[PDB]
RNA sequence: UUGACAGACUGAGAGCUCUUUCUUGAUUCUAUGGGUGGUGGUGCAUGGCCGUUCUUAGUUGGUGGAGCGAUUUGUCUGGUUAAUUCCGUUAACGAACGAGACCUCAGCCUGCUAACUAGCUAUGCGGAGGUAUCCCUUCGCGGCCAGCUUCUUAGAGGGACUACGGCCUUUUAGGCCGCGGAAGUUUGAGGCAAUAACAGGUCUGUGAUGCCCUUAGAUGUUCUGGGCCGCACGCGCGCUACACUGAUGUAUUCAACGAGUUUAUAGCCUUGGCCGACAGGCCCGGGUAAUCUUUGAAAUUUCAUCGUGAUGGGGAUAGAUCAUUGCAAUUGUUGGUCUUCAACGAGGAAUUCCUAGUAAGCGCGAGUCAUCAGCUCGCGUUGACUACGUCCCUGCCCUUUGUACACACCG
């Protein structure tokens, strides 16, 4: 019986605070992002991730313990919110999983440059017109510094950065301190809009070929 | 089928709409004379598209003017606008299109206002000082 | 048995509230029934300035948030099962649809 | 008074009767000490020894007829008086 | 402490009273359409929660 | 010939001495010694504010049949000076104006309105467009 | 930390009847919104749970999430004399 | 000042090499031509780029114009 | 091992502690490790964020050319642009960022769609006035089968592209003027915004974080009280003024951006009625909202008093007293009534912002908020002078040139 703006602002809490819960949960089974879909008496939370299996467990008990405690914790009605798990759809194409996934390989003992360079092999050959790592911190001495990689195609002003640049940034507990990596990923225009923004770049004409 | 026509003069966040019809020639703003129109001193931009075509031209209508929004400038202003506008618009629709263009002439000669709106708004301010260009005043020391 | 049932559509994205609206018209007309509106509300534009900086330093520069909300109102001449089976077609996410009567 | 005391302005006014009623005759009451600065004094009060806490120590009063309807604050004073010595570097030149 | 002791000070207004739902902090909170929360986290979470920077 | 088509301030000027004339106003005994407003410095210079006052909320209910005290209060409000504070919109007396309504009432030139608030009577629309005919 | 046996047997029975169970981060607070025991007796027993691995802790918005564990799911069912066949409603 | 970019004379160009036979000297006929034959992201580009190949035209009809291959004039 | 009646103790109905002795039951106590918390130090260990260099137009690969090399050309003599924007010249050719494009708001549409949560028109009825029937003027109420979308709202679209004319310019890029046009400074204002950097700010936003300190007589947490506001003095951003282009008292009437409830007797915005001089109080109710507050400002306009007098300018200081918020108003929280009536008569050296609906004046909404706005973020109202030029000062970009500078002339 609220008002329509406190209504909505109140549906953008609590976006994000599942947001928020969903990846310190699901930090290391992969949590690429989560969907929220609001039907008459029936509420559905999709949780896109690149290991499945995890979120789920075996039969089913982390995804039903995760429906269980999200319905408790916003006082859900009982069987009126359900939660599924979804596979992302060309992963080297989200920043989220492609950090997620670098924050492994550093905690790993890998080197920075061979994890950065593999990251953006990967990227590349998963089909984006452009990317770019930043890894900063204490890199190999108390005095921090930053690594930046980069290949490809990439804007940075204007409008089309909402669409075309897919960014995310993650923080590494490191022995000696905090490491800041920032993942940003061009995709690529994509008529049926499944892998890429579906409108062109505006300074981008093409010419139909004469008869 | 009833004869008439609805003009709008526009100044500012100002709206006068003037709704002219067949009739024995009064000019009414808000049910009120237009003679008793305030500021008195802004009469003389209320009566302007009157005094330059003459009381003859309007004693064959009759003028039914309604205000709203802007000050008592704007208001004023949009009222002449729109008388203007709706003159001309009834002469058109229901006069020969010699007197239309004859009366549309005078009235551009005089002022091109009286037909065309003022595009100009206020400007928003910036954060970082008062006004839209007016800043925070700056000290070194 | 005929009423005028009360159709409030609210959404932040323009495109999928006038789809839908459009959607619901053609549904409407589809049953020879009476359809008035879409009536357009004045955008809802809720503002907010935050300082962009965490901290007290810096020139203060300031962050103007907007978020938008669009109402849409419909009105029906037609039965409570009638108008429920057409608001039963597919509604896509961010539209909030409420039925009501009067 | 309208919105009424609480439980501490009661037992402060007790403790004060209790205080008069054992003074020896011809002699002061003795020290009652409290934190209330906000208790108001009434006439009922005059004549007793109040210690009121300034937030440091319980400055010492005895209550006078021309101090009804006063704030035992306005009695013990928070802060010392301020005496100005030289001024120091960087009070000028800016 | 003392049940009639311990936290016994009301909160029932003021900025003690309130506390950024995200972070816990009670300064520079935004109670503007119920968001409670300080202005840092709000900027941190605008995106996520739907507002948008147009001018 | 109506209110509309005479200045307002004439007709205020005769309808007050109208009403002055009419002697069925009871002027409160305390018009001598209260301000019009709180916002205000001074007591009304002219002696004959009372009926000034009665005579402009009578033709603001003629044209406006849904005025109340509050509305009355606002209209007549302004600007306050607050010393070496910036000025600020003020309300101004409600016993002035709920007295004047009563007294209007009870010469039966405003009635209360269904939905709230004053709305004129047809004697009140008579006299005072008799008073605006004679102005001239 | 001191703790009724009743608080304490409401709190495991609750925990091992619903598999998970939240808690806001208010230790003043007087009751939990779905036990009646106090929030602080709540917290501090499923801390000393997860202290000793009978469950999973998770913190988030000023919030704690606790998911039962196997071995916490053994514990409470040995402490509660429940029979093997009764197991959480999650599973 | 009001120079064209790189974007509108390239495209101008372009659309001049490959349909000058349907180019014509008014504005709104060439921005129709645009529009059918081409696709422009913005309203304000397409314009420009009318604009553009209609003056290119009109020095194209005095004679030859640098950058741009003609086959009929060849 | 917990809790506690009474007395004492205590600022204290803190069993905090002591006396007196009851209750509870392995949940605790003691010691050793290990934790936990900390607006505790370290922003010269860090992440993120923000500010600045820097509002300017700048920045970097591949393959070629030159040099032993650091490097260099591309990235340029010239013209042009706000622009490394283009035209061209060319040992460079092709490219990638920045710029532009882009997106938001405003400006035009009597064209499209649709409006009982917005209006207009005419009609029917009724009140008032005028010759009082019929006629004219102005108001109030109904018509979901009176019509309509000019006015209001909001979606799709159209519209401007220097399009057209005259001159200058390399037959170029372009520039000035001009009719028309809503708009001819990139139409106006914003959002976004490259490479490389600062030991610039933030550990006091974060359950971000390493290390160091503390960790039970605590740097943890809570309660009481005080302080952060203390006043010989110096400085910064501001509010009020020095008055008649005015103050006061009447009359008069034109905005926009926005914000609003747990219904409990009732909580947020509050209409109407009554009480009161005001401040405020009481009672019916509306609004979870284009539905109600919202029928919604001041400067200004008009008529009088004042009459060059620190004066009816100015409102600092202070006394008395009355209300509201709050558990608590004293060191006045804020708000009313009367009374007191300070400097200030336009401001030295110096110094800030600003080119059109702009400066300036005027008020209004929101943030903070139980109660407090002289502040910040926005809004509209009235509405100018001057210039549309330059590198003289302060700086910025490019080129040439000198250097014993490279922590880079604060060398
Ligand atoms: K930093
Ligand atoms: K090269
Ligand atoms: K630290
Ligand atoms: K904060
Ligand atoms: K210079
Ligand atoms: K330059
Ligand atoms: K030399
Ligand atoms: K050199
Ligand atoms: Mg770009
Ligand atoms: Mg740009
Ligand atoms: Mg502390
Ligand atoms: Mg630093
Ligand atoms: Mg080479
Ligand atoms: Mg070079
Ligand atoms: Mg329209
Ligand atoms: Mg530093
Ligand atoms: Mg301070
Ligand atoms: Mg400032
Ligand atoms: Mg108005
Ligand atoms: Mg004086
Ligand atoms: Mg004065
Ligand atoms: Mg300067
Ligand atoms: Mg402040
Ligand atoms: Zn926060």
């Amino acid at each position: 019986q609220i008002s329509k703006k406190r209504k909505f602002v109140a549906d953008g809490v609590f976006f994000a605070e599942l947001n928020e819960v969903l990846t310190r949960e699901l930090a290391e089974d992969g949590y690429s992002g989560v969907e929220v879909r609001v039907t008459p008496v029936r509420t559905e939370i999709i949780i896109r991730a690149t290991r499945t299996q995890n979120v789920l467990g075996e039969k089913g008990r982390r995804i039903r313990e995760l429906t269980s405690v999200v319905q408790k914790r916003f006082k859900f009605k009982e069987n009126s919110v359900e939660l599924y798990a979804e596979k992302v759809n060309n992963r080297g194409l989200c920043a989220v999983a492609q950090a997620e996934s670098l924050r492994y390989k550093l905690l790993g003992g890998l080197a920075v440059r061979r994890a950065c360079y593999g990251v953006l092999r990967f990227i590349m050959e998963s089909g984006a017109k452009g990317c770019e790592v930043i890894v900063s911190g204490k890199l190999r001495a108390q005095r921090a510094k930053s690594m930046k990689f980069k290949d490809g195609y990439m804007i940075s002003s204007g409008q089309p950065v909402k669409e075309y640049i897919d960014s995310a940034v993650r923080h590494i507990l490191m022995r000696q301190g905090v490491l800041g990596i920032k993942v940003k990923i061009m995709l690529d225009w994509d008529p049926k809009g499944k892998q890429g923004p579906t409108t062109p770049l505006p300074d981008l004409v093409t010419i139909h070929s004469p008869k | 089928a009833v004869e008439s026509v609805q003009c709008f003069g526009r100044k500012k966040t100002a709206v006068a709409v003037t709704h002219c019809k067949r009739g024995r020639g009064l000019i009414k703003i808000n049910g009120v004379p237009i003679e008793l129109v305030q500021p008195e001193i802004l009469r003389y931009k209320a009566f302007e598209p009157i005094l330059l075509l003459g009381r003859h031209r309007f004693a064959g209508v009759d003028m039914r003017i309604r205000v709203k929004g802007g000050g008592h400038t704007s208001q004023i202003y949009a009222i002449r606008q729109s008388i203007a506008k709706a003159l001309v618009a009834f002469y058109q629709k229901y006069v020969d299109e010699q007197q239309k263009k004859e009366i549309k002439d005078i009235l551009v000669r005089y002022d091109r206002t009286l037909l065309v709106a003022d595009p100009r708004r206020c400007e928003p301010k910036k954060f970082g000082g008062r006004g839209a260009r007016a800043r925070f005043q700056k000290s070194y020391r | 048995q005929i009423h005028k049932i009360r159709i409030t559509l609210s959404s932040k994205n323009v495109k999928n509230l006038e789809k839908v609206c459009a959607d619901l018209v053609r549904g409407a007309k589809d049953k020879r029934l009476r359809v008035k509106g879409p009536v357009r509300m004045p955008t809802k534009v809720l503002n907010i300035t935050t300082r962009k900086s965490p901290c007290g330093e810096g020139t203060n520069t300031w962050d103007r948030f907007e978020l938008r909300v669009h109402k849409r109102v419909i009105d029906l001449f037609s039965s409570a099962d009638v108008v429920k089976q057409i608001t039963s077609i597919t509604i896509e996410p961010g539209v909030e649809v409420e039925v009501t009567i009067a | 008074f309208q919105r009424g005391l609480k439980r501490k302005p009661m037992a402060l006014i007790k403790k004060l009767r209790k205080a008069k009623r054992e003074a020896p005759p011809g002699e002061k009451p003795e020290v009652v000490r409290t934190h209330l600065r906000n208790m108001i004094i009434v006439p009922e009060m005059i004549g007793s020894v109040i210690g009121i806490y300034n937030g440091k120590t319980f400055n010492q009063i005895e209550v006078k007829p021309e101090m009804i309807s006063h704030y035992l604050a306005e009695f013990s004073i928070s802060y010392k008086p301020v005496k100005h010595g030289r001024p120091g570097i960087g009070a000028t030149h800016s | 402490g003392h049940s009639n002791i311990w936290n016994a000070h009301p909160k029932n207004y003021g900025p003690g009273s309130r506390t950024c739902r995200v972070c816990g902090n009670p300064h520079a909170i935004i109670r503007k359409y119920g968001l409670m929360c300080c202005r840092q986290c709000f900027r941190s979470n605008a995106k996520e929660i739907g507002f948008i920077k147009y001018r | 010939r109506t209110v509309k088509d005479v200045s307002p301030h004439e007709f205020v000027k005769a309808y007050a001495a109208h009403l002055k004339r009419s002697g069925k106003m009871e002027l409160p005994e305390w018009t001598d010694i209260v301000k019009t407003g709180k916002l205000k410095e001074l007591a009304p210079y002219d002696p004959d504010w009372y009926y000034i006052r009665a005579a402009s909320m009578a033709r603001k209910i003629y044209l406006r049949g849904g005025l109340g005290v509050g509305g009355f209060r606002r209209i007549y409000g302004g600007n306050q000076r607050n010393g070496s504070r910036p000025r600020h919109f003020c309300k101004s007396s409600g016993s002035v104006a709920r007295n004047i309504l009563q007294q209007l009432q009870n010469m039966n030139i405003v009635d209360f309105d269904p939905k709230g608030g004053r709305r004129i009577t047809s004697n009140g629309q008579r006299d005072l467009d008799q008073v605006a005919g004679r102005i001239a | 930390m001191i703790i009724s046996e009743k608080n304490r047997r409401e709190i495991s029975k609750y925990l091992f009847q619903e598999g998970v169970c939240y808690a806001k981060k208010d230790y003043n607070l007087a009751k939990h919104p779905l036990i009646d025991v106090p929030n602080l007796q709540v917290i501090k027993l499923m801390q000393s749970f997860k202290s000793k691995e009978y469950v999973r802790e998770t913190f988030a918005w000023m919030h704690y999430y606790w998911y039962l564990t196997n071995d916490g799911i053994e514990f409470l069912r040995t402490y509660l004399n429940l029979p093997s066949e009764i197991v959480p409603a999650t599973l | 000042g009001r120079v064209r970019t790189k974007t509108v004379k390239k495209s101008s160009r372009q659309v001049i090499e490959r349909y000058y036979s349907k180019m014509t000297l008014d504005f709104h006929t060439n921005k129709k031509i645009l529009e059918e034959v081409a696709i422009i992201p913005s309203k304000r580009l397409r314009n420009k780029i009318a604009g553009f190949s209609t003056h290119l035209m009109k020095r194209i009809q005095k004679g030859p114009v640098r950058g741009i291959s003609l086959k009929l004039q060849e």
